[PDB]
């Protein structure tokens, strides 16, 4: 029963340590890619106009 | 990938646009140069000729 409820506890330990943070930095990953696709797709826009006039 | 296609597509799209913008001016330039060198007699072609 010591081990059992280790088992639990330990469960709960990795959800904690290591199923949320992944969560959390995918989202800072894909905030920060939408981020640098937008500003990529600005200068880019830029750049092109800057060639066309 | 997305952003990089899409910058590649519109940096080629505006150089070819400013190249054919060139081909228009030249073309345009080189008509009036033919034109004027149809009024061109001998002593402007030994000038040619001398100055060569």
């Amino acid at each position: 029963a010591v081990e059992a409820q280790e088992i639990l506890r330990t469960d709960k330990e990795l959800i904690a340590t290591v199923r949320r943070p992944a969560e959390a930095e995918a989202h800072r990953i894909q905030q920060i890619a939408e981020g640098e696709k937008v500003k990529q797709v600005l200068l880019a826009q830029a750049e092109a106009e800057k060639i066309r006039k | 990938a997305e952003a990089e296609a899409a910058s590649v597509r519109m940096r080629g799209e505006a150089e070819a646009f400013a190249i054919g913008a060139r081909a228009r001016a030249e073309a345009e330039q080189m008509a009036k140069k033919a034109e004027a060198f149809q009024l061109y007699q001998e002593a402007a072609q030994l000038d040619m000729l001398l100055e060569k």
